[PDB]
RNA sequence: GGUCAGGUCGAGCCCGGGCUCCGUGAGGGGGGAGAAGUCGUAACAAGGUAACCGUAGGGGAACCUACGGCUCGAUCACCUCCU
RNA sequence: AGUGGUGGCCACUAUUAUUGGGCCUAAAGCGGCCGUAGCCGGGCCCGUAAGUCCCUGGCGAAAUCCCACGGCUCAACCGUGGGGCUCGCUGGGGAUACUGCGGGCCUUGGGACCGGGAGAGGCCGGGGGUACCCCCGGGGUAGGGGUGAAAUCCUAUAAUCCCGGGGGGACCGCCAGUGGCGAAGGCGCCCGGCUGGAACGGGUCCGACGGUGAGCGCGGAAGGCCAGGGGAGCGAACCGGAUUAGAUACCCGGGUAGUCCUGGCUGUAAAGGAUGCGGGCUAGGUGUCGGGCGAGCUUCGAGCUCGCCCGGUGCCGUAGGGAAGCCGUUAAGCCCGCCGCCUGGGGAGUACGGCCGCAAGGCUGAAACUUAAAGGAAUUGGCGGGGGAGCACUACAAGGGGUGGAGCGUGCGGU
RNA sequence: GUGGGGUAACGGCCCACCAAGCCGAAGAUCGGUACGGGCCGUGAGAGCGGGAGCCCGGAGAUGGACACUGAGACACGGGUCCA
């Protein structure tokens, strides 16, 4: 009910190093952890799931990793829509989504950092919770209150049906994140919005804790780099959110940012998205849609 | 005692088949009345009253003497304590069991993990409840009378 | 827990007999048991017997004469009218009148042959032959 | 302990006990719940009329060896398909494809299989309203 | 799941413990694919 | 995330006996458990994750026992707690393996007014009080009035009611019911396998304890009203206009049936009815901000 | 005896739903006799690591191993009852 | 003048068992305990007549059934006459033995108190204990370890081994037994506290207060699971070395979960005495355990030997049982009370369904179809990569000759 | 329960009001099954199984539903509608 995690508020903060070529122990640890979960997930092309006994599935890598870290990475994977997760009270279940097994078999031969980055971008492409937070950034959000306003706007258009579940849960999380920050200066717990900010942080953003808050800034060169590809296949609604002129212009007038990956990777990803846009959309509806 | 321990041990005790009381008893019915009222006045229940009477005073049993107030009944200590208003309300054995019940419940309070005494509690409680049910079938208790740990504490 | 005096008594008798001792002391003595003991003694199946006031329940002392093939207590007290004894007799005897049955009747517990002569049914209690 | 209860006033529970254990046997429960009459392909009929399709020969179970002739038939009554054994010598020669036949049970233990043939529950008696046995004797002629 | 002692005699048979476990694994997978 | 109870799917089927005066041991445990839970719940408004675990009460179910020295199953406690939260009497938060509970101001008010009243009628008045004020109770109530008979109408009503932004007092709770509906109706509408209780279900219960009858044997939980009492309940709801209609009105088909009925006995005696009326009329705005906190963002 | 107004009984028809019965129906597992194909050596003599049970994991299979229990256990011999 | 085949029903069948069945080894007693309704319940006195029994009126219609007689030739059939037919009901009179119900008496069963004795009865506080691992200081060179052999591995940045000192976690040796205690799984270091009881001796008390238990309730080995701590050794999985045709093992080197404390769940086992519990009876022989009594011994401690009584624990054993194994007063012999279970073998403890548990799972649970056996005990032989005893020449130890390399005689295979 | 209605007739059979009852573990409710008896087959009998053929009682006239005549009807060989 109170889907929050302790003692790891900075654990994902390490993920910033994904875009840069550096790698630290925690980064490769995260990479192996996500590999373990993503391969552990069943996939049928409460009936197609698997239960995660943390004590059992923490020695699978002879590591003795903390449970809160596993919880956090599970939440991240859900946020980016690669993993279907359900939580019977004090219990977690996992199922592999359509995007997974469309990225896994296709793009297994790259470096761990490459695989992580391509997964996160894939989650960005299509109208996931991640795509919502990204479009929110395009509108110029920088704090949890901005997302509160944005989702409160979005729920009152009657187009939010395809994703209403996700934003409902986000608002629920916010209801106590605000407590954990507004009066509580010591951020004891983490929340969904924080997890969403991370992942993007390791992709194109900057995240700095501020006495409970999660003050966020963009990086316009890489933001433009990903914006071009987003425009390349616009198979995701903007949620009726207006990109502010400031951001759109700042994307212009700069030294052209490189392709963040190899062009063959980008075009092949574009291909697989286009060739499966419908099936992934239906799957996503099942994740978050209502009808 | 077989009904729970299920051991057929025989530590019972025997009484000879005497119909009339013996002659060597130098006390009479009124004298034993005086002594028993003295004894229960001193704060003893029937078992210890009779033990000491048969022990120090020597009279083998008051059941060998016939009550003057009724020819068909043989005199008993309980009846005598009923004569003067020195019988108890709640029958003695059951009062004892209540007292032990509150004792064990306290010790158990300060000691949860001894499931052996949990079972013992279960046993003594079935005991008291059986005795109470029987006495209800006889009616020497108020019908609304029913066990409660708290009133037992008051007891 | 002792529940039926008569069955224990007759079983005790038979268990003495197959050994063949002389004296038996039925601890559970009752008036009905004594009437019964009179019954077959009137056909001499036992010798003399005596009552002993034990102060608790009485004890019956009985001599055996070594003439009891088997003496059982019909426990479920089947009531039976006069006209059908032959079915119940055949239920508990080896041959025609080879022994007796003890019936409790309106007048007093005693054997079955006379009860046919007097023509009064009753409640079977014991058989012996 | 002693078989119980037996008392004057305990007849009810003794009766209940025996009714409970009356479910322990097989024949009574089979009768009352009418299992055959919902599994029966013959619908309680001693003899049934059928149309034959195919001739099939089988091997006697070991150590008995021998090629037993039989036929598969569709019942005119309901339409199920069942095999009937042909007794006799040279029986299959008389029977041919698409033949009206009359068929009964084999009389095995509990009606089941007999001897050296497996599961076959039935034998023909008349083919095209002419009795098998005399054709086995040859006294009569098949139509 | 009231195991028959007769089945525990290994004559013409596999060890009962393992047949029990095999039935359990089959149970697992069947209930899983059902839901 | 999913919220719901396994196994006890029929345990609240005995709540319908509340309408009549039939008495059952199931009910005898039910209401005693209700008021035990109400007892252990404290009223320390406060509220913040740190406030929980400080001014909330931890629940260890194993100690929570019947007066028989025979325990009470956990899922039943879970179901009943969720229910009487759903009717606004409790505030329950689930940190893993430690459920934390606190009294809403309606609690320790209804209790305080009625301390020497019969248990069954005590439970009845708790239910009515919960329904009268702005809770999801009132939502499903007006949904029934509009002529909704199963989860489908509840879902459509939710989608409509969130389409205003006036759905701000009771938004988050309604969302919770939406999620439970989403993950439960499927198995309770397709394949008909009955193993979990949704918030729509337990909501229908209680009302079935008051004025509904619910036929479960359809895969779904389809419910019908009792106009005889419904006239009295409509009267008392309009007697104290302290809970909004949620912009959904009664269909004329229900209204004509309501007018046709004879005068059903007041759900309680009249003195307690007016006592409830005026105490609820008292502290109206305070309970409004309390339900705003519990089920609303601001 | 015809036409209309109201009340009542009451099949037969349309729409919505639940229930179950029957037939077919892609696809999936296991059950059982057949004789041959083939992987194995699991148990029985201590059956070659004694055998079996309960719980968990692994293995293509008999299985293997982990811990508690048992003689439906043996190899004298064994503390030691009896002798 | 019918017989044969098939199908269904009673007997066969004590394989449906009240008459009249089994549950140690053949399938069948649940792991243990508590207790509600129900069922079965000590004796004596007074009453009753509800049950129970005897007599008596009405009634249970006919036809069918049993019997004698008459008619049809006899028979079957019919008639006359007598019987009872499920017969269940009902009016009335008498009997009180027992069962029921009411009033009184008693203890023998049971419960209750009191005195010493016994015990791994518990929970709790403290204290230790030997051994092990790690670590530090000293000595010491040149290996240790392990196996059938070795190997992996540790070691010369001083390994193995000895002395000194410190840390840690578990566990409580010999005393230990055919001791004790526990309802059961189970329970052992010393001291102090808290609690539960049992047997023994006294009937001093109550007066059948009972026995069993469908429904209910409780704790309940290992292992597993949820949360937290801890993680010496050992060790699921896993990782190496070795063995092998093969090694997924057995052996060896490591090593995770586990094994420990805290709180909760999970309700399982060859939880087996493969023996559900209570009462009455029944030849004996003998030991230990514990309580009591009486003798003998006494360095005077119920400290040491002998007889008896009671309870627990064996072993042998008469009668008696049982297919036999075997059992046999601690019954699996004979009687009385209650509960559960069983009805050929697989299919199967499965399918569906229900309920419970977070999960693995638990508690209930069929059918089709298929089979002549499955299964139990014991007898003889056989066999054992079982165990004892004894034999030496178709064996071996001591000793001794020579075949196989070359040529030929002769045989067998081969061509 | 009160007070009436209609009936050949008493009654919740109906109707207006007043109350909260009544049944269920000595198994309601629900389903499966089925006319009841005199009897018959079998058995040494305890019992087991069955209600076809005659007699008695009950129910029906393809299914439903509704009238008239009448002492007697919702009337196999009388009437009206629906399927």
């Amino acid at each position: 009910k109170v889907v929050g995690i302790k003692g790891s508020v900075s654990y994902l903060q390490a993920l910033k190093y994904l875009k840069t070529k550096k790698v630290t122990k925690r980064l490769k640890e995260i990479e192996k952890l996500v590999d373990t979960l993503i391969t552990l997930a069943p996939y049928a092309p409460r009936k197609n799931y698997a239960k995660i006994s943390f004590n059992k599935i923490k020695t699978v890598s002879r590591s003795k990793i903390g449970s809160p870290r596993i919880k956090s990475i599970m939440l991240l994977l859900w946020n980016f829509g690669l993993l279907d997760v359900k939580i019977i009270e004090n219990s977690w279940y996992v199922r592999k989504t359509k995007l997974a097994s469309l990225l896994e078999e296709n793009f297994k031969d790259l470096s761990p950092s490459e695989k992580l980055k391509v997964y996160l971008l894939g989650g960005l492409l299509v109208d996931t919770p991640a795509r919502f937070v990204y479009r929110c950034t395009l509108n110029g959000v920088e704090d949890y209150k901005g997302v509160k306003k944005a989702i409160l706007g979005y729920l009152s258009d009657q187009r939010s049906n395809s994703l209403i579940i996700g934003l409902s849960n986000m608002l629920e999380s916010i209801k106590f994140i605000e407590e954990a920050q507004a009066y509580s200066g010591k951020k004891e717990y983490i929340g969904l919005v924080d997890v969403a900010f991370y992942g993007l942080s390791g992709l194109y953003l900057d995240v700095k804790r501020e006495s409970g808050k999660l003050t966020v800034k963009p990086n316009f060169r890489e933001l433009r780099a990903l914006y071009e590809i987003d425009k390349s296949v616009a198979t995701g609604s903007d949620y009726g959110l207006s990109i502010s002129k400031e951001i759109l212009e700042n994307l212009a007038n700069t030294k052209r940012r490189k392709t963040i990956f190899s062009e063959e990777v980008q075009e092949l990803l574009v291909n697989v998205i286009k060739e499966n846009a419908i099936s992934i959309s239906q799957d996503l509806q099942n994740m978050y849609g209502i009808i | 005692a077989r009904m729970h321990a299920r051991k057929r041990g025989k530590s019972g005790s025997k009484r000879p088949p005497r119909t009339a009381p013996p002659i060597w008893v130098e006390y009479t019915v009124e004298e034993i009345e005086n002594l028993v009222v003295k004894l229960r006045k001193e704060g003893y229940s029937t078992a210890m009253i009779g033990t000491i009477l048969r022990d120090q005073y020597g009279i083998p049993s008051v059941k060998l003497f016939k009550d003057p107030d009724n020819p068909n009944r043989n005199l008993t200590i309980t009846r005598i304590l009923e004569k003067h208003g020195l019988a108890p309300e709640i029958p003695e054995d059951l009062m004892f069991l209540i007292r032990r019940a509150v004792n064990l419940r306290k010790h158990l309070e300060q000691h949860p993990k001894d499931l052996h005494s949990m079972r013992g509690l279960q046993l003594i409680e079935s005991k008291i409840r059986r005795l109470v049910k029987y006495y209800k079938r006889k009616g020497k208790l108020p019908k609304n009378w029913r066990y409660d740990p708290e009133t037992a504490k008051l007891l | 827990t002792l529940l039926d005096p008569l069955a224990n008594a007759l079983s005790h008798i038979t268990n003495s007999e197959r050994v063949g001792k002389r004296e038996v002391y039925i601890k559970p003595a009752s008036k009905l048991i004594g009437e019964v003991l009179r019954v077959m003694q009137k056909y001499g199946y036992i010798g003399e017997f005596e009552f002993i006031d034990d102060g608790r329940a009485g004890v019956y002392r009985v001599q055996l004469l070594g003439r009891i093939n088997k003496a059982g207590a019909i426990k479920p007290r089947f009531p039976v009218k006069v006209s059908e004894f032959e079915k119940w007799e055949k239920r508990f005897l080896p041959a025609f009148e080879f022994g007796i049955l003890i019936v409790s009747t309106s007048q007093g517990v005693m054997s079955h042959k006379e009860a046919i002569e007097k023509g009064i049914g009753g409640r079977l209690i014991a058989y012996v032959y | 302990g002693k078989k119980a209860p037996n008392g004057e006033f305990a007849g009810r529970k003794l009766k209940l006990k025996r009714k409970k254990f009356r479910w322990s046997d097989i024949r009574y429960k089979r009768r009352v719940l009418r299992l055959k009459e919902k599994s029966d392909p013959l619908e309680g009929a001693p003899q049934a009329r059928g149309i034959v399709l195919e001739k099939i020969a089988v091997e006697a179970k070991q150590p008995n060896s021998g090629m037993r002739k039989a036929v598969r038939v569709q019942l005119i009554k309901n339409g199920k398909v069942v095999t009937a054994f042909c007794p006799g010598d040279g029986a299959i020669k008389f029977i041919d494809e698409h033949d009206e036949v009359i068929i009964e049970g084999i009389g095995g233990p509990k009606g089941g299989s007999m001897g050296d043939i497996p599961g076959i529950r039935y034998k023909v008696v008349k083919v095209n309203r002419v009795s098998l046995k005399e054709l086995v004797k040859g006294r009569k002629e098949k139509p | 799941m009231k195991r028959r002692p007769r089945k525990w005699k290994k004559k013409g048979r596999m060890r009962w413990k393992w047949i029990k476990k095999r039935i359990r694994r089959l149970k697992r997978q069947r209930k899983k694919e059902r839901g």
